[PDB]
């Protein structure tokens, strides 16, 4: 999952 | 369960997947920015009564060229930008799945390694990942700006981990000790  | 290529119709279909505490809600723009450039690697799970219950992101990519001389330098590779299963749905091997069929269309795009961050304590995934060939290349510092399980953290490190793909014929882009090479979200590029 990629930070937002 | 069938897996096909995600639509925009698909958007208001994914907030039983994002009710996940490890998987982020992104912004409209973001999912329609990977579905307009890496369609084929926008994928989603549905089940026979038509309800998502995966999807997984991907692109293609190297690091910009003004950084081609740094160590952090990423040469051609495929990144999960994230993948999720549903809770109800899970060790039913569509992770994998999902994962095998970016896995396959970065082989054939001659991509050196996949790779992904993770949080540092989300420990289901990184077994998941770990089973299928993935390891720790490097710990990126603070790079999530939130903690999954502290509210005093200000932040969470990820686990930068990668499969090496066939043009790894050297291994060169894997490490046996990625828990000890520490970096700044800094080297992190977009
Ligand atoms: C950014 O997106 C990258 S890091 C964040 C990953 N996503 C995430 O954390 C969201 C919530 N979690 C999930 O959606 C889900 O738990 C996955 C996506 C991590 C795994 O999905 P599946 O449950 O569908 O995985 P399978 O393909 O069924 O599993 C295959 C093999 O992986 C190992 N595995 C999977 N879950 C495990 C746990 N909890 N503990 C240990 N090992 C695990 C197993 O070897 C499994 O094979 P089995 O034959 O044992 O099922």
């Amino acid at each position: 999952m990629d930070e937002l | 369960v069938t897996v096909r290529r995600f639509r925009p119709e698909d958007l208001n279909k994914l907030a039983k997947c994002n009710l996940d505490p490890f998987t982020e809600t992104y912004e409209l723009g973001f999912y329609l920015q990977y579905y307009a450039k890496w369609p084929s690697l926008f994928q989603v799970a549905e089940d026979q009564h038509g309800n998502i219950i995966g999807y997984i992101m991907g692109k293609l990519e190297s690091s910009p060229d003004v950084y081609r001389f740094s160590p952090h330098y990423l040469p051609w590779h495929a990144h999960i930008t994230a993948v999720t299963v549903a809770p109800e749905a899970r060790r039913m091997g569509i992770g994998r799945l999902l994962t095998e069929q970016l896995e396959a269309a970065a082989d054939a795009a001659d991509a050196w390694f996949v790779d992904l961050f993770v949080r540092t304590t989300n420990h289901k995934a990184i077994a998941f990942y770990k089973s299928m060939g993935y390891s720790v290349y490097r710990v990126v510092k603070d790079y999530y700006g939130d903690h999954s399980a502290d509210p005093s953290r200000s932040s969470e490190d990820a686990y930068d981990m990668r499969k090496p793909m066939k043009r790894d014929v050297k291994r060169e882009h894997i490490r046996e000790d990625g828990e000890k090479h520490e970096v700044d979200p800094s080297v992190v590029w977009h």
